[PDB]
């Protein structure tokens, strides 16, 4: 018997706007007529849990329960309860998340790089890169806007928070995005969007042209 | 770089086929001045018809084929020279396609 | 049972050389048979009104009064008062009109701004901002001269007096022209005109063009 | 015998990420033995209100409601009519609250402007214009930040929603920052943030320098 | 027996705000107790006529009278009569005075020039020159401010409005301010307030500094 | 021009002494920065007392002898430097006299 629950996540959050909660039962043989059910911490009801998973052709049971809520309600401290019940497993099961409270909130730091000289100079691509660092805890949403229009999510990866290596209880994380060399000889503008709960409106842009950075040349002195 | 080099008759209507590219909302039809190296936006999405061309064309946008018409109603010999199309905020910076047009009498 | 007069402001004593007073009736019901005049604190009657105004469709009556006298009288503080007469009321109503007499006068101080960079780019159109601060009290006539002919006043807008927080008792008020990126780049010099009672002609002008911040005794030219 | 409510606006909800319903009672004569309750279409109640308000000295009385709900079924637009019940009046009076579900949208556009030379002459003071235009609906929020840090609100003065002239449906609002000669010309970046619901993040940054409109190719000082 | 009547003109009027009208009795013996009235068209009274002009010594009187009126009265077309009574000549004099309509108007031009070099070398006193040509009729009232308070009447000297040569009809006119050379040459800045009663606002101002007209000397065209 | 060389203590107040010109509303008493060639406004008729001399200095102008005269209450050593008075919208071009002020502690 193993059931998870995955507690909303903030990247998740600000992607869809649609916070949702998933209680996945796992570990059971495929049988049908299921009863998943999502309570409150006084013991109300929630919406129908719409959209179960299929089952695994792998001798596995796969479902899923979903609460339609809204954020304050789970960022208040209020606790969940999800209620599983199966033939197999006819005791109730219950499971309870919610945010892990005793942390201290720091806010993130965003440096946007060029490509390379030798990159560019093979003529081909290009790849901007996002560093993000000294944030805590580890939940931000990378994002890359071109012209007010964000990229195909497959154009550009984002890594995991891993703990800075000095600074203990802070993460850092990288971010890059692939684009033609032509493309970003033209001026081209990209930007790269950071979401973070602890930043003061939760957002920050930090953008990049071929000309930032580049310094002066000429210092002309005309005396009379 | 394409170049539909449309052509027309003096009165009457000529329709100019122009790309809808995606992921760019202003779409611009701007008229080549090339008298100080500026162009000058003739119709935009965001809603601005040139004085000299107030009331006489339209822009409709259907990503059916991924392309967006704009029709000239009327003409006049100042009504032949270029009209580069493209999308951005920066109108001499888009231009994705050059067209030429004339008249015919 | 009330009767709400408009007393003559600067901005319409500027705008038409002829200081007016006018009393309107309000919160009465639609009727006839009624005079109304002007009078003055000597006690001599005035002009005599026209243009008789209609009835209020929603259950209320109004009559205008014009009368024409020197502006002197009126900044003077002469006191002016309408009678009118009604079937309802047994005595006829008495509204004094006066100019508040002695107020801290200041000069407004005055400040064209030329369009920015990033809006002269979709090369559509330019916003130009006259903006006044520092003048007491709040009466203030902003208007835009182009090559010596003023413009319609449907082409540009103007604020109402909102007091500074810096110093009390002073005001601001802000207008801007919206004009086109070809004829802005094409020269055309604009002014705005601004007309207050502190003002020594009570006019003050000034102009901005698209070549105004220039050195002027040099001429660097970057050519590739 | 009127009930006015005050529903929640976007400026508000931005500001305190917190949808609230309230109503106000007028045109009643003070009392007491009043309950205010919020309803909603779906027909149960909602939350208890709290502090309750005073009575206006000028023979009106005055009852406030809040009520705590997602933002999500305001936006949805669920009819929400809160009851009040007095003595004078029979049947209890009810007041229907719901957002106009269906506007044209349009993402504003914002550019700052800095402060004239001739006011950076007296060596006082200087003042910096953030001007958002083209946006519907009327919704829109300014505040400034500098050094990352937001600026008290008691140093800015922000406009309301004027139409535009050439496009009609579409408004524009002006924001003015007074800071100090001194602090411009000693670097310090400014950035006015403005939030729409157009917006995709609802969240737009610009900064201005002294130094924005250089050439930073090249520098020329002309010396005697 | 002769009686002077002085219609006001357009430069007093500009310069006191308080336009005036004098009816100057001459050619008679030093008589006191005299009698002098000024009445509208239709007979009616004015103020008192205070300041008497004192006798003179070489055997001749004077005598004015003063009517206290406002402008649009006097510029709508309406005649005024003076009425004079003295013991030589019993019999009632009259006499009309009004605008001379049936005259085109135009507006001036105004151009400022700087001091001649040759003058300036002589490193003692520099004279700035106003041309006011092209306007009619002849009543331009001209003035000098230099930080918007007006400079002694007695530096500067005006002439009379001599008949355009080549233009029949219109007329020109000149002004001449002498200033020091070094307060010119520390950036003191003059302007030429000029007021006709064919001008938009009947004000108009030129200014004029020390770098006024300078043409630019160096022309950089760095390449690359 | 003229240095009055104005000389005081710590604490107690010390009176600047600065001639009241006529056909210049505008009367300052900026303090000479000397750092990158810019004078900053100390106090002014227009009403701006800078911050760090806020609720500490006063202006009164009164033409009998053609003077106004500035007080400075409360010292400190920042208050030993060049306070060069004058009119005008532009501050850095008149400074018509200056002066000099220290600290005796
Ligand atoms: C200084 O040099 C510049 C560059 O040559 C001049 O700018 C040109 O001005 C003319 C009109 O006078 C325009 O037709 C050109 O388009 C301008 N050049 C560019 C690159 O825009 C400028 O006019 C010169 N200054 C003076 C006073 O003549
Ligand atoms: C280009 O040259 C100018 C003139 O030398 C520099 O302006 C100086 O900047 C420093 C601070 O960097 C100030 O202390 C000076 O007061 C400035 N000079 C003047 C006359 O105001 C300018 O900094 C140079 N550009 C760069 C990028 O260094
Ligand atoms: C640039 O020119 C200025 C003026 O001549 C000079 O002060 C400065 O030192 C120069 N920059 C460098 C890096 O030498
Ligand atoms: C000034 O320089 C520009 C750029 O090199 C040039 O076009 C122009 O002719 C020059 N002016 C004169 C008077 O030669």
């Amino acid at each position: 018997i193993r059931v998870f629950a995955i507690p909303p996540s903030f990247a998740s959050i600000f992607l869809t706007k649609s916070t949702k909660l998933t209680c996945l039962v796992t570990d059971l043989t495929t049988y049908d007529s299921v009863t998943i059910s999502w309570t409150r911490q006084n013991g109300e009801a929630v919406k129908t849990h719409t959209n179960i998973s299929e089952s695994h052709p792998n001798a596995t049971f796969s479902a899923v329960g979903e609460a339609s809520i809204c954020e304050d309600d789970w960022n208040s401290g209020e606790r969940f309860t999800c209620t599983v019940t199966h033939t197999d497993l006819p005791s109730p099961l219950k499971q309870t998340i919610s945010r892990p409270k005793g942390v201290a909130l720091h806010r993130p730091d965003v440096y946007l790089l060029p490509p390379a000289r030798e990159q560019l100079n093979l003529r081909e691509s290009a790849t901007i890169t996002c560093l993000v660092t000294g944030f805590s805890p580890a939940d931000v949403f990378v994002q890359w806007m071109q012209r007010g229009q964000p990229l195909s999510p497959e154009k550009y990866v984002t890594s995991a928070p891993m703990p800075e290596p000095q600074a203990p209880g802070r993460y850092f994380a990288h971010s890059i995005l692939t684009v033609s060399e032509e493309e970003w000889n033209t001026g081209e503008t990209y930007t790269c969007v950071v979401a973070h709960e602890a930043l003061p409106n939760r957002v920050t842009e930090r953008t990049v042209d071929k000309s930032t950075g580049k310094p002066t040349l000429y210092n002309v002195s005309l005396v009379m | 770089l394409p170049e539909v080099k449309v052509e027309g008759e003096l009165g009457g209507s000529v329709t100019i086929k122009c790309p809808l590219p995606e992921m760019h909302v202003r779409i611009y039809l701007c008229r080549e001045m090339a008298g100080s190296g500026t162009c000058g936006t003739v119709v935009s999405t965001t809603n601005f018809i040139k004085a000299e061309y107030k009331g006489r064309v339209t822009l409709k946008q259907y990503p059916r084929k991924n392309l967006f018409l704009v029709e000239v109603t009327q003409l006049t010999e100042s009504d032949s020279g270029v009209y580069a199309c493209g999308a951005g905020m920066n109108t001499d910076r888009g231009k994705t396609q050059k067209v030429t047009l004339n008249v015919h009498s």
